[PDB]
């Protein structure tokens, strides 16, 4: 299933190596320790509306 | 746009206007990083110069989070022609970089292969723009923006009295009085994924607007993303 089931679980872009799940994220987020969510490295990251 | 809504405070940070000498908006553009507007090939016919303002919403009013930007390099694909309005795209190199606030901040360019299995094939994308509320109206002063459905491919090109492309997809809605129309053209056409938004489209054409058996028009990022890397190292 990997990637056809639910993104993989990952954040944001996933993919599959060797038959298992491999996410990644857009410029400006870095991957999470767990290696699926995206974590923004500034105040103004990509593809979020801005709110504070 | 016709119909849907007014884009709420830091609701559409992406948007971007192209506008003249006379500083009024023609078309609509989507922020892509500091340095980078994304727009259409079509709109750079539109305007002998233009600039760019970014981190507006209501045209009426200095709101004080506004900027105006110079473009220092047009990129116009090089395939893109009015007889067949395929390769609709451009980029814009601005010579001083934005700085992201309320209301201005960059959409996220999506990967093609992911983008492809997993936004386009999502019930429905958003369009945003200062474009026409009606077929015949004026422009908006009011930046808005309309949830509108994925169109099957097929449906697509049968509605369409003119040849969709590769590089085109369908948007919007059979009968419901909802589209983009005139001066939305080359704006943002987002797709959200969990709460973050990815440009998938840039508003290109259509046969009038919110008509029975007609939709909206948007050229392919997916289709130009490699393209789109190119133009902002350039
Ligand atoms: N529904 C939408 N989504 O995004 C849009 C962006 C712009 C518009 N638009 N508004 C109006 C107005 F009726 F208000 F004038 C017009 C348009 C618009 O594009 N025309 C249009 C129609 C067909 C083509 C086209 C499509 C494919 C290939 C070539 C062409 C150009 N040719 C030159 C001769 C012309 O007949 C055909 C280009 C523009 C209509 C006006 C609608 C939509």
């Amino acid at each position: 299933k990997l990637c056809s089931l639910d993104n993989g679980d990952c954040d944001q872009f996933c993919h599959e190596e060797q038959n298992s799940v491999v996410c990644s994220c857009a410029r400006g987020y870095t991957l999470a320790d767990n290696g699926k969510a995206c974590i923004p490295t500034g105040p103004y990251p990509c593809g979020k509306q801005t709110l504070e | 746009i016709v119909g849907g809504q007014e884009c709420k405070d830091g609701e559409c940070p992406w948007q971007a206007l192209l506008i003249n000498e006379e500083n009024e908006g023609f078309c609509g553009g989507t922020i892509l990083s500091e340095f980078y507007i994304l727009t259409a090939a079509h709109c750079l016919y539109q305007a002998k110069r233009f600039k760019v303002r970014v981190g507006d919403r209501n045209t009426e009013q200095e709101e004080g989070g506004e900027a105006v930007h110079e473009v220092e390099v047009v990129i116009k694909h090089n395939r893109f022609t009015k007889e067949t309005y395929d390769f609709d795209i451009a980029v814009l190199r601005l010579k001083t970089p934005i700085t992201f606030r309320m209301n201005v901040a960059p959409a996220c360019l999506p990967e093609r292969d992911w983008a492809e299995s997993t936004l386009m094939t999502q019930k429905t994308g958003i369009v945003s723009g200062f474009g026409r509320t009606h077929e015949k109206g004026r422009q908006s002063t009011r930046l808005k923006m309309l949830e509108v459905p994925y169109v099957d491919r097929n449906s697509c090109k049968l509605s369409s009295s003119f040849i969709i492309t590769q590089n085109m997809f369908c948007a919007g809605y059979d009968t419901k009085q909802e589209d983009a129309c005139q001066g939305d053209s080359g704006g943002p056409h987002v797709t959200r994924f969990k709460d973050t938004y990815f440009v998938t489209g840039i508003v290109s054409w259509g046969e009038g607007c919110a008509r029975k058996g007609k939709y909206g028009i948007y050229t392919k990022v997916t289709a130009f993303l490699k393209w789109i890397d190119r133009s902002m190292k350039t």
